[PDB]
């Protein structure tokens, strides 16, 4: 549900754990939440029609 | 440094009556310690901080990790030890002008205490080798970083040699202390 | 520097009649101050400004924050103190050619005044330790910035040692001053 | 430099008959000028141009603004002054080998002229302090630029100390000149 | 370093009765070893690590590959060898104050053992030439990397010359050992 | 450099009978030339090529334009001149041992020729000032480029002072040459 | 280096009976070779590799092309030549303690052989000038590259001067060899 601004990575070729920094975390979090909301709306509507026609 | 002043003082101070073990000890001190530190040891530790590097982008992490890895340089510890060890033999200059064997006993006991103290301090400060890698977790460095050392083999050889010479001087001090009884 | 000139002058100047405490004091000043500053202390403070860094992009902020953090180097303060302390003992050279115990009293009082003044000045200028971080708010630096120091432990050890030696020389000066009565 | 040559010449030259004020003056010049310049003053002015920076992208503006801000270094002016002041006292060797009180009068007059000239020249060249900022409007720099100085407090202390010592030597020269009458 | 101390000690120590071969050996050691190392050999090995480069982007690989390629510098090995070789000739100073030809025999035996040991150690440590390329496979370097050496011809000439002089000193030691029988 | 050898030779060589003008000349050469070059002149010309910059992107143009602008450094020309001028006075050491005024005449004429030759060569090589800009049209530089000089005022002062001292020594040489007749 | 040891040995060694030509030769070697190399020649060749540049992006090509262009530095060749030339004059110290004119003949022949050998070797190693450009085709450099030299005129002047002085010493050696007959 969010994109953090910091990331801790410990993959080769990095030496032990290192800290990395993400670009535009807040905008990406806003986009994530909005898209989740829209997809939920669509799921709700499709379930509505499923129960309306389905038996 | 200006070692010639120390050498002139040592020349003026060796006019004191000494036993066989004390002159063997003074020969070892003059040859294996002063001549090696004053000629060879200075240049090994010259680019220790210029050549010390860490794998990071953080400003100030090189200074922090170098001060954490080498709190005191080997060469300055050895110079201080050389100066302090010869102090009981340099108090003869002051003690001579007043008089113009109890002092000899005091010199022997204090010289043994200084030698053993410096040898144990060298063992606890440094150890027996200088590794080529260091792991650093001090501020401003982020969590743990890795740092690399300059000339880590030529300083291990120096450490082992100095430890051997200091052990020889301690055994000779204990021999003379047993002699006095 | 050319310490040999100062050493020759000190050799020519110690031909003055002195008490036991004055010769103990001269032994302490010769051993624990001059030999250590002239050999060990110079190289510690050699790359103090080359290795001093600040976390900024502002030109000229390194110079401003280094001058604000270290207005006078430790080694030059100690060299000046060593030169000034031996001045009453170097005025004997001038006073001898005129004569060929009031001077001795004047020397003792002035030497105590110099020792106490330099010790208090060292306490107020520096303190007891050299931290590894500095906070700087001078021009041209923007608001507050952080700067990092080179070899902050090997200079704290030096400060503590010098403070101890200066306290020993002050106690010996007060002992001799009480002796004269 | 090789100060030992100058010191040997001064040792050979102080064999001239002198008054009380002349020996007080020679003590002040030997202690407060030669020993401080030859030990302390060289290292302060060592990285003056390496550490001097300007806020510009113009090649050659650092050299132009450093030469405009410091036409002659303080340490070289002081060394030249020290050499020139001792010239009347170094002409005694030639006068002695020629003869193997008029000369004494000429020496005093010339030494006063040299001391006053150098003190006034030091006042006009430098002033009383070294600021930490400089404003530069020379070629190839564009209009006005700002430049930053290295160690501006440790050079202000040096300037004030040297001015005080030079004033002491001038007052002693005027005292002896009044003595001769 | 302060070679004058070692030279004064050698001057005080050559007052021992010697044969023709021993004085030819002392002439060779004084001329072909001490004067060349103390004047010529220091500056060749001055920028050995500043000028040593490897074809990589890995931090710390220069230090690792320089320490793997040159564990001990040539100049410090030669200085240590020079100091150690003269030790049997410097024990005469200690033996004289006790006595105020068995010692001569012991000196010859020990000097031959030292010369042969140092010559064989020089052969095994370095070889006969210094190549201009190095292949390095140590940490933190990735697999195999290639590194380049500074002044590889002026150090090969030095190696060959030192090996020749050491062989001359060994042959003279064996000549005198055969003489004693 | 090791000026002490030259000073010892000059001390051994001034034992020759001389006139008043010859001793005034020797006083001027000892004071105004040797003491200033050996103390002051070395540090001015220390970073002449490190601080010399040109406005270009061409590799190797700095070396070409520095060698075209300063074919020989001022300080080395002055040291060579000082060494050569004292040669007629150093041939007395060789000429004295044979007998253990024709030589004096030869010394005077040769010293006059050397002084005038070096003064004229200094006038043609350098001139009277060191400008702060240089225009360079040598290979590998493209057409004409502009280069900037380090410390151009402190070298103009040095040039003018050296020219004045050389003119004084030439006038004294001509005075003594007229004296002999 | 420590030229004072060599100068003390030369002082102790010139106590041998010599002819006029041998003293003229010793005057030329002392003045025109030792004093110039020990004062002037060291600083010219100080930044030879720091200032040597090539027009490439290949790591390690600077080291390869500098070692190909200057296999041995001029100053070290001259110091070695100076040391070797004085060896026949330094074997008198060893020969005196044995004797307490055949040696004189051997000294003359060996000194001529050394002078001619070093002069011819200097001609073949270097030539008569040092150009300002170099063409390099060694590994790791790609095909042919161009490199630029530091101070190529001040080293050509040095080469020509040294060749002239060496030719003078060879002509004097041949004069004395013809004298002996």
């Amino acid at each position: 549900f969010s994109v953090p601004g910091l990331y801790e990575c410990n993959r080769y070729p990095c030496i032990k754990e290192v800290e990395c920094y993400v670009s535009r975390p807040t905008e990406k979090t806003v986009f994530l939440v909005f898209m989740f909301a829209v997809s939920g709306i669509c799921v709700v509507l499709n379930l509505a029609e499923l129960n309306h026609l389905g038996w | 440094g200006e070692w010639t002043i120390l050498e002139r003082l040592l020349e003026a101070a060796v006019q004191q009556h000494s036993t066989m073990i004390g002159r063997i000890l003074l020969t070892v001190v003059v040859i294996f310690r002063i001549l090696i530190v004053a000629i060879v040891g200075e240049t090994v530790y010259d680019d220790e901080q210029t050549m010390f590097v860490c794998n990071t982008l953080q400003p100030g992490c090189n200074q922090a990790c170098y001060d954490r890895a080498f709190p005191i340089s080997h060469i300055r510890y050895w110079v201080f030890q050389i100066i302090m060890v010869c102090t009981p033999s340099l108090c003869f200059i002051t003690y001579s002008v007043h008089q113009s064997s109890r002092f000899y006993i005091i010199q022997v006991v204090f010289r043994n205490a200084l030698e053993i103290g410096f040898l144990v301090g060298q063992y606890f400060l440094y150890g027996f080798s200088v590794p080529g890698l260091y792991e650093c977790n001090r501020y401003p460095c982020i969590k743990e970083v890795e740092c690399y050392v300059s000339r880590p083999t030529e300083k291990t050889v120096f450490l082992v040699f100095m430890f051997a010479v200091s052990g020889i001087c301690v055994v000779l001090n204990l021999a003379e202390l047993n002699h006095l009884g």
